[PDB]
């Protein structure tokens, strides 16, 4: 029921980590086959906590491991 | 394999993996993930006109 | 599948696919024409489809009777 | 335009461009190109290995190691 | 053990076939049975292994 | 010379290694002890020969006469009658490939000898009762459920010669599936009236119920024979297959989904269209259409034969197809393996009702443990003769502790208590045989929850013993002796 | 293919060293290969000092080159 | 064939080695067809420091090396 | 596809560079599909020549074919 | 994919690829053993419910 409740996220804002180990907060719009999902609003700490700011960023599921 | 849920032909930056990143218009996607960028500007700003990249270094594409 | 070679003397010598050769020693038959022997033999063969009719009238029985 | 076409146009063209291995800097293939396959398998002739330099013949370069190639 | 053979006479009826010789079965407490149609349907091209041929053939009594 | 052996001179191949069960000999939870029963010629003896069949390479049956490896009194070869029940050891594969150490008791179905039967559930921990299909349920099938219920051990059915439902009876196949589902609710009718406890309930569903023929090797669960389907088409998952297959499911083509409701008239159920019906299919293009669409058939299913194969006659020829088909024997072993209970898990109800000290006692845990170290607590029930018959070998299982040759031992009658010592009596043990059947193995070291023969203790026993360490002792209480059903 | 059969039977007549992809050579008789290149060898010693294993299987996807 | 030695092998008590360098050992309950494996009572060994006791442990294809037991004959699954 | 490439190669002198710095040159004895190359009399560095030794499906960053 | 039925209810704590180590009660597994757990708590942090990829996963162990 894990595919089922990354369908019913869809039109929130939630964070995830990185496989890297950083970490970002945004609200996804659209999901891939591979997890490579497009999200705007990404508050990107960069891995060393200094946040910034992006829109329509479309990340690759190998990047983030895991949602936080 | 497929393409990316995003389609392009906009000015955007990808940062792939090790920390190297482009700057550019995309041109098409693959079932590879493997991307075409014209006017490629490295933000790491050479360029090459063409620029090919393959889906196994890339990590995260943004506007 | 009999009718051609029922009354030879020798019935299927000169075919291969049945008999081994001249000499005539082995036999490999087809089963619509064993079925077919089968129901021609039908006045010299038994009824019975088990040993159980030869309870105490069997050899082993004999034997010890004997 | 799909990549392939690029990949195509850049083998037909057989002009030197940079190419970065797969997340690492200290190799870069910039060179003449022979050959490539359909799972991006590439055969060079004399490109140059820039470290340093020094080009030799026919190189071999996996699909998954290229990371940009411009 | 006992051979219950039962010799067909007509060759019009069936080689598998409930005789009248044989006393009838007159079956009459739940089952573990899964959900009705939750999951788990049938890929294509999978079938019983002799869906073609036939069950028996006019060979199959005689044998 | 006295001629009663059937005994060979020297050990087969056996596919495996003697080191290989010597490792396997020690692990306690590989490890299954089985007793096979049932009524009178209900095949479990032509089981026993599949097993051996598909364990030694070069004992092969022969085509005119049936091969019986276990029965090796002369007086049982004359008579065609199990007496004597025999102890085979045996390592055999499941599904996955795991090999498995399987101690299989085959039993006498006549009911004279039914106390026999109980030596056996004296020492095994799960039983596997055969039934014909086209018997039924008999009078010694009835008494074994009951007396193996009132031993509190595991019950497995399966259900031998369904041969004769196809070619002695020439039912159709929904008839056949109604024969096979009576005979599963009087078997589960019987066990309600007797179990007060009604969490064991058998269904080919659960896996407690087999389907066989042991003339044919034909040996299948619902698991095995998904697994055939899943060798065939890899694109299924046969356990969820196997939960569908079995008990007035239907399936729709159109939508390819299992439903609960019939979707047309005339439409059989999952069990008949998909299992009961290629066996049909397959028996009836073997002893029909031997050489008219018999080649056409095997390369449908996979099965290639050489030429002379194909001369042979109906019943091997049925035996060498249905034996390709099917392979070895899996699902019998994975029922055995998920539904008999190790020696390490059953120990506790054996000990439960058969120790007089009881489980509360200290040596009840010790052995409750099933440990290989520790205290040595073996109990004897069966004895066996040699060839010339002039000594005799215990034979039982070992609770806990290591026999090894040499050692010196102790001898517990039925008469021993705390207070009454004379039924002591210390010996020495020559040799230790793991017993197959015809042949037997010189072992050294035999851990706990495994059957073992002991040469040597033959004197001071009656019936049954228990046998215990003669040095280190303690107030070991002594095992029930065997209440008969007869 | 029958390379591998050959390194298997050099392996069974003798001790094949492979040095894997976490810098660890291991030499030993290699018993079993794999589709996958999953190793599984008898009496190995693993250096990386020599630490000996009595059966030691390895995934084919660590694996970086093997010699005789 | 080695994976059906690792299922053949599923009983003894085992030591896996990961890729992270994590070293557990314990006794295997069950081995899928990949190499997702369970293990129980196993006194796994951290990464430089000391080991714990896990009741339960399950590992995707993390493992790197896995030390079968010698329970392992040269026709026992060949 | 290096189908034809690994075809041409067998019975000839090639070399090949590890993601670890090894390079290994030497006459070519079979290649695998996946790129699984074993050679024989091939001289490495990372270290010596040890004669015929084979490589993983993956393991090389480059290969300069000789 | 099968190690989903012997940990449905009970509360695990799980290690992902980026080293952190986090504890959960998980709910239900994907086939590519993305796992779903509620109330995964960080090792010191508060996450909820989060699924987790099967690369991601380097290491399980069992919890409660
Ligand atoms: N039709 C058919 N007959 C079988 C099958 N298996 C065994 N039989 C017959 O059943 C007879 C009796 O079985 P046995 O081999 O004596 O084994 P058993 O049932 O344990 O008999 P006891 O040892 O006396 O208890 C054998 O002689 C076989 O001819 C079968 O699968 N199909
Ligand atoms: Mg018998």
């Amino acid at each position: 029921v894990p595919i089922k409740v990354l369908h019913e996220a869809e039109g929130h804002i939630v964070t995830c980590e990185t496989n890297t180990g950083e970490v970002y907060r945004g609200k996804l719009i659209e999901a891939e086959d591979n997890m490579n999902c497009q999200m705007s609003n990404i508050t990107v700490t960069y891995r060393d906590g200094r946040v910034a700011q992006l829109e329509q960023v479309y990340i690759r599921g190998s990047k983030i491991r895991f949602l936080i | 394999a497929h393409p990316p849920e995003l389609k392009m032909d906009k000015k955007l930056s990808l940062k792939l993996n090790g920390g190297r990143h482009v700057q550019g218009i995309l041109r098409g996607f693959d079932p590879f993930m493997n991307l075409v960028i014209d006017e490629c500007v490295e933000m790491a700003q050479n360029n090459i006109g063409m620029v090919v990249i393959r889906g196994n270094s890339i990590i995260m594409l943004e506007a | 599948p009999v009718l051609d070679w029922f009354y030879d003397h020798q019935p299927l010598r000169d075919s291969r696919k049945y008999v081994n050769g001249s000499t005539y020693q082995r036999w490999q038959f087809t089963l619509p024409m064993m079925s077919t022997l089968y129901r021609l033999a039908n006045q010299l063969l038994t009824d019975l489809v088990d040993d159980n009719y030869f309870y105490l009238f069997d050899l082993k029985a004999f034997f010890t009777s004997k | 335009v799909q990549p392939i076409n690029l990949i195509f146009r850049y083998l037909q063209n057989r002009s030197r461009i940079q190419v970065w291995l797969y997340e690492q800097v200290n190799m870069r293939i910039e060179g003449c190109i022979i050959g490539f396959d359909e799972y991006m398998n590439l055969v060079l002739d004399d490109a140059e290995e820039i470290h340093s330099r020094k080009q030799l013949g026919r190189i071999m370069l996996k699909g998954d190691n290229i990371t940009l190639l411009q | 053990p006992n051979v219950v053979f039962i010799k067909t006479e007509d060759p019009d009826l069936p080689a598998f076939y409930f005789d009248p010789l044989i006393n009838p079965i007159s079956h009459r407490s739940q089952e573990p049975l899964p959900d009705d149609d939750e999951e788990f349907e049938l890929p294509e091209f999978v079938e019983p292994f002799l869906k073609d041929t036939p069950l028996y053939t006019d060979n199959t009594a005689n044998g | 010379t006295k001629k009663f052996t059937l005994m060979e001179q020297t050990l087969p191949v056996t596919v495996y290694e003697m080191d290989f069960l010597a490792d396997l000999m020690d692990n306690s939870e590989l490890i299954r002890n089985v007793t096979l029963c049932g009524h009178l010629h209900h095949g479990k003896t032509c089981f026993v020969d599949c097993l051996i069949e598909q364990t030694h390479p070069e004992i092969r049956k022969r085509y005119d006469q049936d091969l019986c490896y276990t029965d090796i009194l002369f007086t049982e070869q004359e008579r065609g009658v199990g007496i004597k029940s025999t102890p085979v050891t045996v390592v055999l594969p499941d599904t996955k490939g795991k090999s498995y150490l399987f101690n299989i008791m085959d039993t006498p179905g006549h009911v004279n000898f039914s106390d026999e039967v109980t030596a056996g559930l004296r020492i095994s921990d799960g039983v596997v009762l055969f039934i014909d299909a086209a018997e039924g349920v008999m009078l010694n099938t009835e008494r074994l459920i009951k007396h193996a219920v009132q031993e509190r051990l595991a019950v497995t059915v399966c259900i031998n010669k369904i041969d004769r439902l196809i070619l002695e009876l020439k039912l159709p196949p929904t008839d056949a599936y109604y024969k096979l589902r009576h005979i599963v609710d009087e078997v589960n009718g019987l066990i309600s009236m007797y179990s007060t406890d009604e969490n064991l309930i058998l269904s080919p569903l659960l896996g407690n119920v087999c389907f066989s023929s042991s003339q044919y090797s034909i040996c299948f669960t619902l698991g095995s024979f998904a697994k055939i389907y899943a060798d065939t088409f890899g694109d299924i998952n046969y356990q969820e297959f196997a939960k569908r297959l079995w008990g007035d499911i239907y399936f729709n083509p159109k939508t390819r989904k299992f439903t609960k409701k019939a979707p047309t008239s005339s439409s059989q159920r999952s069990f008949v269209e998909f299992i009961l019906e290629p066996l049909y299919k397959i028996l009836a293009q073997v002893v029909g259409d031997v050489d008219t669409s018999l080649p056409r058939t095997l390369d449908e299913l996979g099965i290639h034969l050489t030429k002379e194969e194909l001369k042979l006659n109906i019943r091997p020829l049925l035996r060498l197809v249905c034996k390709k088909f099917f392979g070895e024997f899996t699902g019998f072993v994975d029922m055995c393996v998920q539904h008999i209970p190790s020696p390490k898990v059953g120990a506790k109800p054996k000990i439960e009702h058969t120790y007089t000290g009881g489980v509360d006692s200290d040596l009840g845990e010790a052995m409750s443990d099933c440990d290989p170290d520790g205290p040595l607590m073996c109990h004897t029930t069966k004895m066996y003769s040699t060839d010339d018959g002039v000594q005799f070998h215990a034979f039982g299982r070992v609770l806990s502790g290591t026999i090894h040759a040499g050692q010196p031992v102790k001898v517990l009658g039925e008469n021993y208590t705390l207070e009454d010592e004379e039924d002591s009596q210390i010996c020495t043990v020559g040799r230790l045989w793991i017993s197959v059947a015809r042949y037997h193995i010189e072992v050294n070291r035999v851990p706990a929850g495994n059957w073992v023969l002991i040469e040597g203790v033959d004197q001071p026993i009656v019936k049954t013993a228990t046998i215990t360490e003669p040095r280190g002792n303690e107030e070991a209480q002594i095992f029930r002796p065997l209440k008969f059903n007869t | 293919g029958p390379l591998s059969v050959l390194t298997q039977s050099v392996k069974n007549n003798t001790q094949v060293l492979i040095n894997c992809r976490n810098n660890k050579k291991l030499l030993g008789r290699v018993k079993a290969f794999d589709r996958h290149c999953n190793m599984v060898l008898e009496n190995v010693k693993e250096m990386w000092k020599d630490r000996y294993i009595s059966k030691m299987f390895l995934r084919g996807d660590s694996v970086i080159v093997v010699l005789r | 064939k080695l994976v059906r030695f690792l299922m053949k092998l599923s009983h003894e008590t085992v030591t896996i080695e990961l890729k992270n360098g994590t070293q557990v050992h314990g006794t295997i309950t069950g081995v899928d067809v990949s190499m997702n494996t369970h293990l129980k009572a196993v006194k796994m060994t951290l990464k430089n420091r000391e080991p714990v006791q896990l009741e339960t442990l399950s590992i995707g294809n993390n493992i790197r090396y896995f030390i079968l037991p010698d329970s392992l004959p040269l026709d026992t699954l060949l | 596809n290096p189908k034809p490439f690994l075809n041409g190669l067998t019975g000839k002198p090639v070399m090949v560079k590890l993601k670890w710095g090894m390079e290994y040159k030497g006459y070519l004895v079979s290649v695998d599909g996946y790129m699984n190359m074993q050679l024989a009399n091939t001289e490495e560095y990372i270290s010596g020549h040890l004669g015929e030794v084979l490589i993983r499906c993956n393991n090389v960053l480059y290969i300069r074919g000789v | 994919s099968s190690k989903m039925l012997q940990h449905i209810d009970y509360r695990m704590r799980c290690i992902l690829q980026d080293g952190r180590i986090f504890i959960g009660t998980f709910k239900a597994f994907d086939k590519h053993m993305n796992l779903i757990l509620c109330d995964c708590d960080e090792f010191k942090r508060v996450l909820g419910l989060v699924l987790l990829r099967g690369e991601n996963l380097v290491s399980m162990t069992v919890e409660g």
